[PDB]
RNA sequence: GGCCAGCAUCAGUUUUGGUGGCAGGAUAAAUCCAUAGGAAUGUAGCUUGCCUCGGUAAGUAUUAUAGCCUGUG
RNA sequence: AGAACUGGCGAUGCGGGAUGAACCGAACGUAGAGUUAAGGUGCCGGAAUACACGCUCAUCAGACACCACAAAAGGUGUUAGUUCAUCUAGACAGCCGGACGGUGGCCAUGGAAGUCGGAAUCCGCUAAGGAGUGUGUAACAACUCACCGGCCGAAUGAACUA
RNA sequence: GCAGUCAAGCGUUCAUAGCGACAUUGCUUUUUGAUUCUUCGAUGUCGGCUCUUCCUAUCAUACCGAAGCAGAAUUCGGUAA
RNA sequence: GCUCCACACAAUAUAGAUGGAUACGAAUAAGGCGUCCUUGUGGCGUCGCUGAACCAUAGCAGGCUAGCAACGGUGCACUUGGCGGAAAGGCCUUGGGUGCUUGCUGGCGAAUUGCAAUGUCAUUUUGCGUGGGGAUAAAUCAUUUGUAUACGACUUAGA
């Protein structure tokens, strides 16, 4: 109904500091740093006191008050990672094959690398994003641990792994064999 | 009220702008528009792409070398969007194209020449905000432009050398303010403040 | 990718006035077949009583 | 710094009393109070210290000053004057740089040739001591 | 069939360019350079 | 939202909600049993196994046990000294924060408080308490107790319940052929630790029930001194 | 061109045996005084067997407002012929007169539901006379304390063909 | 004695401004002036927890260290 | 399709619908000034990229004869309305627990315990709990839902019309 | 196709005055792959040699989902000329 | 004979001067300028709300002269160096020389075009003739070899 204005608010964490000139976004943490380009979701932030944040959008539609809710759910995510973090786990198994991945640097990317899948001599390749540090999981055989301080590094990284060993011209119901995530929890864990 | 008018291409609407420089042509006035490949068009770009993809499949069956002509190049698309709205079958037409020009980028002499924009043509001023637009130069190279590459380096050069000049000019005119602030106060200062100047 | 064609908008002289005589059909037609409780008060009105007395 | 920069977003917010300068039409070039908003495409102004009678009008026929008085709402037209006489806005706005431009434009429009002549003649005595003044430093 | 254009054999070729495909280049390339000086040489000493 | 609302469940089942007329007919049976029983309590039970509960009703005919909505309560005992049903009852609904759990009876006072002093059931870890003790899973195959009990008597775990193994108690269960197991000993939780409802839901599912329960109380009106007291007991 | 409240009365043509007929009034909206009695007219060969013929105007006023400047709520009946057959409606509008709420009536009539004028019809109109009497949110928005909201794209308008500035959306 | 135009005022057709006196409305309604009352999107004062030591938030307070509306003349 | 009457053409120019047997306008001597219709006022094309209020993102919308055959609805694409219900003795959604006992109800039998097969579907206690809405075992178990209770809080849900 | 039944809706009493979407009952040559060794007046021409071009309502090639797809092989569906 | 610099008169017309096409880039839910520090997506002040702006505009279509205030402004031919290749052909700049300077104050001519007639003031090109510079070739027809061909055409050879 073209509301009259709408907005949200956007907890800071004390240790947290996240500079905004234009829409483009930064923020910084014990854990690191973070970026984001919100030029085109057309939104204006407001500082209160330091520990508060209130984007708003004068007389906006529906969808409008959608993309405010997002930027929101994006800031947060960005406070999360940069103060928490984020620990994606990926399991992988085999029926007859075992599974051969490991990490190489080749090119100087750090590509990440699979061999021996399900009997192929294809060795696929999926490069690591930039921040996310790929590491095996200590005392637990057969998994993957991927890390990152941004949820989208990581989780496109084990979204191109989990794709990468996708099966074809195979039942799914017999072939179980293939990478799948196994936890998204935080690098604290507890904390 | 000036012998040429090279109006920038960036930021303006194609349908609009080439509607006001088909009547400025007609008028008269020469026009050079520069920067073509910065020019937006309303809608996502996919919507762009269709509707040149459909312009594209057209031609004569027989002979298609005699077709209509599907120019990549985004001043020759911007000048298809003027050259219809102009009766270039009549002489007054072929007159008033003469005096039109388009250039990817800005060229010399243009480049050190002032540069105008319409407001009428801009899209941030017609153009709803937060909306779609395409860029005629991402098109361009979507229907097989293959210049984007080069044009950028001349144009970051160009925006250096011209950021070089605005320093200087700006050098210049902060001792150019001064010397008349110093005047200021002045009785001739105080007669002109009297009569408006 | 491969645009296929679209359908005409152009007016088609002949359609329009065969769709002229379709439509005079259909009206004759429908006059010839035609020989074969108040809302009340809306809600949400600030003075449903006042019109009550 | 732990200081979380946001700059600015200082839109000049529509609110009650804020002074606004219409366009066109018979009130044009005056001064007007929003004395109360009716909608969101218009306001009630009122600018009784300028002759503008009390009406309601759109927003697009009118630009809103930065300049602000405190008005209470709905306050009729004998109030509203009477905090525009205690504000002394109207000195607020003289003393704007925009009415200063728009007062000069005004004078330029009714400058005589002959008063153009005094003005090319005082604009070339300035010029001379002007770039006199230049290349000396 | 594949086509030729298809992108899987494609990017198999271009993972199999990196090794000896692209060092047999390399060397005749150098090889070819040597060869130039060489020619270059003969004609400066006359 | 005019459109691309939620869809809501279109469940069939032959169960439909009481309604208002529940919770006035609960109000007026609060009200029927303050005029008829003399004594009253205000027990506290955040949760308890509707056995235990049916227990609890039989164990002693001479009393009532009118549990309802906090808020029902509260009105039936009056959310204001103006609006008590009788003098001083306000006092007693103040007392309230948690699940009632009203006990009317005719009984004294000291018998019902000794009796649920006596009270004590097992009972489930119910988050958020300490851990009542410390396990480990054994390493080898799992069993449908946990390895809690000998295995000689214990028997595999059933496969359909291995996928929330995985993901819902985020044990790294590997699911080998013949039966479930897991490679190395996963301790369930250390002694004393807060529990996470997870961690309860693996304790449920291995039917751990350390925790002990016991309904506690924390006044008693008294129709006769028209007046609230304060007794308190656990 | 704006439109113009006005008042309509009549008294069927008094005959023999009927003294001083009953009179009857009907406020309506109209831009002249004969639209007026027309559209009373034909709402009298509505709720009544009478005709044009049968009868005349008594009378024929325009009713200004009492307080034009003063900003009121107004609430209105309404009822759309189309497309199917009539049905009651109701809206709120914030506007400083009753001819101005029933002009923005007929325009946000005409756009949401394309009704045209012949088949529009206010049953009733009324001012609200205190806060919270508004149901709708739209208008409730505007009762908001100290209300403030922006114009962030002030396009401003440019006479001249061309523009050396390039003009900002400031604001 | 012929060809081409300007100027001043005139006859008909006609277009666009300035400006003055009148008739009509509820003898416009407003605004404004005095008054009898009402309320909050509660004005001053007072009261309650807070605290960067004084503004928040809710009760009172219908004009008070702002104001609004209704009817009357 | 078969009859009557009113009209254009035939014999008809002119302006507009890009043109057209029918559409709208329209009283055809030669010209000037002026005022208009249909139809338009971004360019071709003479005229405002005028004003004020509402809807539209369409992976070929729309400017279409569209108050006509496809046209009955389907879209979790949008906006405004009508009706029916809940609610600070707590509205929707969100997270946790209960979801009880004759009972493993009566008929098939290597086995159906609510959920492989048939006719019923109550009492007992509750705030509630269904001889059971679904997932899964050989059965069980277990998970889960209809409804209640535990925590924040206030407007929420369904059917239709435009 | 013919005859019939319930009604999500419509319509002055009101569906039972009348209609009515989606469904449904009885027939068109046999329930034991038995038969089906029926093939029944096109009054008018259609069909073929070289060869260009266009469409998808896609046989195959290319990329995918489902199907008792353990494999192979196979069916449907989406894009794709 | 040809080519370059000018001037002497002509013809040729202009798609149409009658002061100046006055140069940062990016965004438009943001920015230009000045200042300051801790040099940063930093603090403060200032500004738009249009070019309705800045320079220049006085002298016979812009004369002949006398001085005053400063060593500035500017046309012309030289002259030092640098930058510019997207269609650069353009810009900045050192040193004097020679004119004007309305920055300021004075001495004369304007007439008769008769009450206006755009009342002629710009270049695109071309020829002759002047006076100051610079050097003295190609293609085709024809014959002829073929890497080619219907003829045309293509590729070579012959002082």
């Amino acid at each position: 109904m073209k509301y009259i204005q709408t907005e949200q608010q956007i907890e800071v964490p004390e240790g947290v500091t996240v500079s905004i000139k234009s829409r483009i976004v930064k923020v910084v943490g014990p854990r690191g740093t973070l970026t984001k380009n919100l030029k085109h979701i057309d939104v204006t932030f407001t500082k209160v006191n330091n520990q508060l944040i209130k984007v708003a959008v004068h007389n906006g539609g529906r969808k409008h008050v959608a993309a405010l809710r997002t930027v929101k759910s994006l800031v947060d995510n960005m406070i999360t990672g940069v103060t928490k973090g984020y620990k994606y786990k990926m399991r992988y198994v085999y029926a007859h094959f075992p599974i051969n991945v490991n990490i190489v640097e080749k090119d100087g990317a750090k590509f990440i690398e699979v061999r021996n899948f399900l009997g192929d001599k294809k060795i696929r390749n999926v490069p690591v994003r930039d921040g996310v540090t790929i590491e095996f999981s200590t005392n637990v055989k057969d998994e993957i641990v991927l890390s990152g301080n941004s949820v989208e590094d990581v989780s496109q990284n084990a979204a191109d792994l989990q794709q990468i060993c996708r099966v074809r011209n195979k039942d799914i119901r017999k072939f179980l064999d293939g990478i799948y995530v196994s936890h998204k929890g935080f690098i604290t864990e507890d904390l | 009220v000036e012998p040429v008018v090279v109006i920038d291409g960036k930021g303006h609407l194609v349908g609009r702008l080439a509607s006001v420089v088909a009547k400025q042509l007609l008028n008269g006035q020469k026009i050079v528009v520069v920067r073509a490949e910065e020019l937006n068009i309303s809608g996502e770009f996919f919507r762009n792409k269709l509707k040149y993809h459909d312009f594209l499949r057209k031609a004569t069956a027989f002979n298609k070398t005699r077709g209509p002509f599907h120019f990549r190049a985004p001043s020759r698309i911007f000048y298809k969007a003027l050259r219809g709205m102009v009766s270039h079958k009549t002489a007054r037409g072929k007159a008033a194209l003469e005096r039109l020009k388009v250039f990817e980028g800005i060229p010399p002499p243009y480049d050190k020449k002032k540069r105008v924009v319409v407001p009428q043509a801009l899209r941030v001023l017609r153009l709803k905000p937060g909306r779609k637009y395409t860029t005629l130069g991402k098109l361009s190279t979507s229907v097989g432009w293959k210049y984007e590459d080069v044009v950028a380096k001349l144009e970051a050069k160009r925006k250096v050398s011209s950021a070089e000049y605005y320093a200087k000019k700006r050098a210049f005119t902060k001792k150019v303010a001064s010397a008349n602030a110093t005047a200021a106060e002045s009785d001739v200062a105080k007669q002109l403040a009297a009569l408006g100047y | 990718m491969r645009v296929r064609k679209r359908q005409s908008r152009r007016t088609s002289t002949k359609l329009k006035e065969g769709i002229k005589k379709k439509a005079s059909a259909h009206r004759k037609k429908e006059k010839k077949m035609a020989k074969k409780k108040d809302p009340g008060i809306p809600s949400n009105f600030p003075y449903k009583a006042k019109i009550l007395e | 710094s732990t200081d979380s920069i946001v700059k600015a977003s200082n839109w000049r917010l529509v609110e009650v009393g804020r002074v606004v300068l219409i366009k066109k039409g018979q009130s044009a070039g005056k001064l007007a109070a929003i004395v109360e908003i009716i909608d969101q495409k218009k306001v009630l102004i009122d600018g009784p210290k300028a002759g503008v009678p009390r009406q309601a009008i759109n927003l697009g026929q009118v630009v809103l000053t930065p300049l602000t008085f405190a008005l209470p709402r709905g306050a009729r037209t004998a109030t509203v004057s009477k905090k525009w006489a205690a504000a002394a806005v109207c000195e607020k706005w003289a003393a704007s740089s925009w009415a200063k431009k728009i007062a000069q434009r005004e004078r330029r429009a009714a400058l005589t040739d002959f008063e153009r002549f005094q003005v090319m003649v005082l604009r070339k005595q300035k010029r001379y001591t002007v770039k006199k003044a230049l290349a000396k430093a | 069939a594949k086509s030729l254009r298809a992108s899987s054999h494609l990017n198999a070729k271009s993972v199999k360019r990196r090794g000896v495909f692209q060092k047999a280049v390399d060397a005749r390339e150098q090889r070819i350079s040597d060869k130039l000086k060489e020619d270059l040489l003969k004609q400066k000493l006359e | 939202m005019p459109r691309s609302k939620r869809s809501k469940l279109v469940t069939l089942a032959q169960t439909d909600k009481k309604g208002r007329e529940n919770k006035e007919r609960i109000f007026d049976e609060v009200r029927e049993a303050l005029d008829t029983y003399r004594y009253v309590w205000v027990l506290h039970l955040d949760d308890v196994r509707t056995p235990v509960l049916q227990e609890i009703r039989t164990s002693w005919a001479g009393s009532k046990l009118i549990m309802g909505k906090r808020k029902v309560l509260q009105k039936a005992l009056g959310e204001k000294r103006e609006e008590e049903y009788k003098e001083n009852l306000y006092q007693l609904s103040k007392l309230c924060s948690g699940v009632t759990g009203l006990l009317f009876t005719d009984e004294d006072v000291n018998t019902v408080k000794e009796y649920f002093k006596s009270y004590v059931r097992s009972d489930y870890s119910r988050p958020n308490t300490k851990a009542p003790l410390t396990f480990t899973i054994p390493e080898g195959i799992v069993y449908s107790r946990g390895g809690q009990i000998p295995a000689e008597e214990d028997v595999p775990m059933i496969h359909s319940l291995e996928p929330t193994m995985r993901n819902k108690f985020e044990i790294p269960t590997k699911i080998k052929a013949g039966k479930i197991t897991i490679d190395s000993p996963y301790l369930v939780c250390t002694e004393g630790e807060k529990l996470d409802v997870r961690q309860a839901l693996i304790l449920k599912q291995f039917g751990i029930a350390a925790s002990e329960f016991k309904v506690k109380v924390s006044a008693y009106y008294d129709n006769d001194s028209s007046t609230v007291e304060s007794t308190n007991i656990n | 061109a704006h439109f113009k409240e006005y008042q309509v009365i009549g008294r069927r043509l008094p005959t023999e045996s009927v003294p001083e007929p009953k009179l009857f009034r009907m406020r309506i909206f109209a831009s002249n005084e004969v639209i007026a009695k027309s559209r009373y007219w034909y709402f009298l060969q509505k709720l009544h067997k009478v005709k044009k013929a049968s009868g005349e105007i008594v009378s024929i006023n325009q009713i200004n407002e009492a307080h034009p400047t003063k900003v009121k709520n107004f609430g209105v009946w309404v009822r759309y012929d189309s497309r199917s057959g009539t049905h009651n409606m109701y809206k709120e509008i914030r506007d400083v007169s009753r001819v101005a709420a029933v002009e923005t009536l007929y325009q946000d009539m005409a756009a949401r539901h394309r009704a045209r004028f012949r088949s529009i019809h206010i049953l009733k109109v009324a001012e609200i006379e205190k806060t919270a009497d508004v149901k709708r949110q739209y208008v409730k928005q505007f009762l908001t304390k100290d209300l403030k909201f922006p114009l962030p794209h002030r396009v401003q308008k440019s006479t001249k063909t061309f523009s050396y500035k390039r003009p900002s959306t400031f604001y």
